């Protein structure tokens, strides 16, 4: 669905392919995140939002290690040659897949609830947020814990788009 | 073949082992079940799981053994000849699980007591390992 | 086979605390200690009589250093063993002509340095996760 997050899928040369994860740790996982620019790595797995295709060939990581800006700068990464059959594809959830932020707030950590679908920040309704999600988003936020969970636009309505999901 | 000075040093650190025997036993059966499962061919009655008392049981057993063959490292044959007899014919034990028990016995004594299982200790054990997997497994046919 | 992610982090996790300069070191002098024959390849690296000129030779200690950077080289490389120690397998078969069961040996020594360095540590878990990693190592050195 977002951006950053699910399996990797890899073009060289015109060709698709994706990932095997024999030798995929979270190392290589926050290389790729940071390679398509967001932030460190969550977990080498995501929710599915919709069905992909299968290609031949795949993209193997023997080691790298892990501060490299881009994948393809990490040393020694095959390309093909090999059947991923044995292990599986390799996926991942970088820390901007639902980012979320407080705007609208006179104090630090107070406001209307934004998330960044990838790299667009839209509302939420209040219909979609529980207290345990709101829980959640003051604990990334190293906000603690949450004190009231406040709808009907109670910081302001924002402007933009409204996601529709609601937080399980 | 077991020298004075390895059976010096043998005799002095499974004195040092001491009262903890059983449980050393008991760890090295664990570690050969766990690193080596192919040796779990020969418990099929026994329960392999950690901690069991069963296995504690037969571990206290081997360290029992043991030390009566420290005891007897100048007449071996003779103290592990029931045993011998035993591994060789009842149980047929491949010599190969003798080994990775030596190993898995040393393993443990290296992890329990590192102070005393200096190199020259640590030959002069694996070296009285091999005397007791040898006397269990001449009779093997 | 395929090594559980499980088990790949307690060996990298118990690798971190690995003194690379000198656990190789005593590996290889505790290999040459309790299995003399091995010492024959050693034959230019001066006195291994004693079991303390063994472990105190110089030669040793860095071909020890040596041979534990190999070990952490097939560790980080752990789904490629043969393609990773395919030179040295050549090595050791040809210009050295080393039996593959020193290299099983050599494992088994490290795996019990290992033990001996890191006491409870060692768990039987953890052990047997090397024992997998060493039994790796010496079968892609091998033949
Ligand atoms: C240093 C090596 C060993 C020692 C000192 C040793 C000692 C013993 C002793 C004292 C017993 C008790 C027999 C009795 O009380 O009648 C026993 C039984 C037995 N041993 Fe060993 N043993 C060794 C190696 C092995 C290995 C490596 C295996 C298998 C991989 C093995 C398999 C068995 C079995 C299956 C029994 C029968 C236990 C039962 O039926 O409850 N032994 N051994
Ligand atoms: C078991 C895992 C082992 C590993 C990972 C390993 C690794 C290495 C490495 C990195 C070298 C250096 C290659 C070079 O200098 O070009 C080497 C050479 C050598 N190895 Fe091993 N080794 C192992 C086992 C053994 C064993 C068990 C023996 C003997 C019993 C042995 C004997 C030698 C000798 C004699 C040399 C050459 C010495 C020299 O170049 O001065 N190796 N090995
Ligand atoms: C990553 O760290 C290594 C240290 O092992 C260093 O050599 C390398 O230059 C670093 N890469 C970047 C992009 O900082």
């Amino acid at each position: 669905g977002s951006r950053c997050a699910g399996t990797v899928e890899v073009e060289i040369q015109r060709l698709l392919g994706k990932v095997c994860d024999r030798g995929w740790g979270l190392k290589e996982a926050d290389v790729v995140c940071r390679q398509l620019g967001c932030g460190s790595a969550l977990k080498t797995s995501y929710q599915v939002y919709s069905k992909i295709q299968a290609t031949n060939t795949w993209l193997f990581l023997s080691s790298c290690n892990g501060n490299e800006t881009s994948l393809w700068d990490c040393k020694n990464w095959q390309w093909g040659g090999l059947t991923c059959d044995h292990y599986e594809e390799a996926k991942i959830t970088c820390s901007a897949h639902r980012e979320p932020r407080l705007v609208g707030g006179d104090i630090p950590c107070s406001g209307r609830v934004e998330v960044k679908h990838g790299d667009t920040w839209g509302s939420i309704c209040d219909s979609d947020f529980s207290l345990e999600a709101a829980s959640v988003l003051c604990r990334e936020l190293q906000c603690g814990t949450v004190v009231s969970i406040l709808g009907g636009a109670h910081f302001g309505e924002g402007n933009g788009q409204i996601w529709a999901e609601e937080f399980q | 073949v077991l020298s004075p000075a390895d059976k010096t040093n043998v005799k002095a650190a499974w004195g040092k082992v001491g009262a903890h025997a059983g449980e050393y036993g008991a760890e090295a059966l664990e570690r050969m079940f766990l690193s080596f499962p192919t040796t779990k061919t020969y418990f099929p009655h026994f329960d392999l799981s950690h901690g069991s008392a069963q296995v504690k049981g037969h571990g206290k057993k081997v360290a029992d053994a043991l030390t009566n063959a420290v005891a007897h490292v100048d007449d071996m044959p003779n103290a592990l000849s029931a045993l011998s007899d035993l591994h060789a014919h009842k149980l047929r034990v491949d010599p190969v699980n003798f080994k990775l028990l030596s190993h898995c016995l040393l393993v443990t004594l290296a992890a329990h007591l590192p102070a005393e299982f200096t190199p020259a200790v640590h030959a002069s054990l694996d070296k009285f390992l091999a005397s007791v997997s040898t006397v269990l497994t001449s009779k093997y046919r | 086979v395929h090594l559980t992610p499980e088990e790949k982090s307690a060996v990298t996790a118990l690798w971190g605390k690995v003194n690379v300069d000198e656990v190789g070191g005593e590996a290889l002098g505790r290999l040459l200690v309790v299995y003399p024959w091995t010492q024959r390849f050693f034959e230019s690296f001066g006195d291994l009589s004693t079991p303390d000129a063994v472990m105190g030779n110089p030669k040793v200690k860095a071909h020890g250093k040596k041979v534990l950077g190999a070990f952490s080289d097939g560790l980080a490389h752990l789904d490629n063993l043969k393609g990773t120690f395919a030179t040295l397998s050549e090595l050791h078969c040809d210009k050295l002509h080393v039996d593959p069961e020193n290299f099983r040996l050599l494992g088994n020594v490290l795996v019990c340095v290992l033990a001996h360095h890191f006491g409870k540590e060692f768990t039987p878990p953890v052990q047997a996760a090397y024992q997998k990693v060493v039994a790796g190592v010496a079968n892609a050195l091998a033949h």
